[PDB]
């Protein structure tokens, strides 16, 4: 399960790890607060202007990924 | 051969734990991923 040991070596043997334990292996790794709050503070204010606007430089049409 | 299958075989063992992380996942972190819900509405 977690322990940087243990994940570098599984990570390495099994090699990469799926997907719906994103959550576990890089919590972990990565020290994260998970600080839900802080988050979503910065999902709701409004419209943002700098990029509403994306699929002009990166045309991938998907009007749910660019979302 | 051991290389070829002892270490395959032992390396399936990874798995065989790694299998269940979600049951931490929901259960380890889950107060967040749950209190987010409503803070968030």
């Amino acid at each position: 399960f977690l322990d940087r040991e243990k994940l570098r070596e599984f990570l390495s043997r099994f090699g990469y790890f799926p997907e719906k334990h994103r959550v576990v292996v890089w919590n972990y790794l990565l020290k994260l607060p998970s600080n839900y709050e802080a988050f979503d503070n910065l999902a709701r204010k409004g419209l943002h202007p700098n990029y509403l606007n994306l699929k002009s430089t990166f045309p991938i049409q998907s009007d749910k990924l660019y979302y | 051969n051991i290389m070829t299958e002892a270490i395959a075989a032992s390396m399936q063992q990874i798995y065989s734990r790694l299998d269940t992380m979600f049951q931490y996942m929901t259960n380890l972190e889950n107060r967040v991923v749950q209190s987010e819900q409503l803070q968030k509405s």
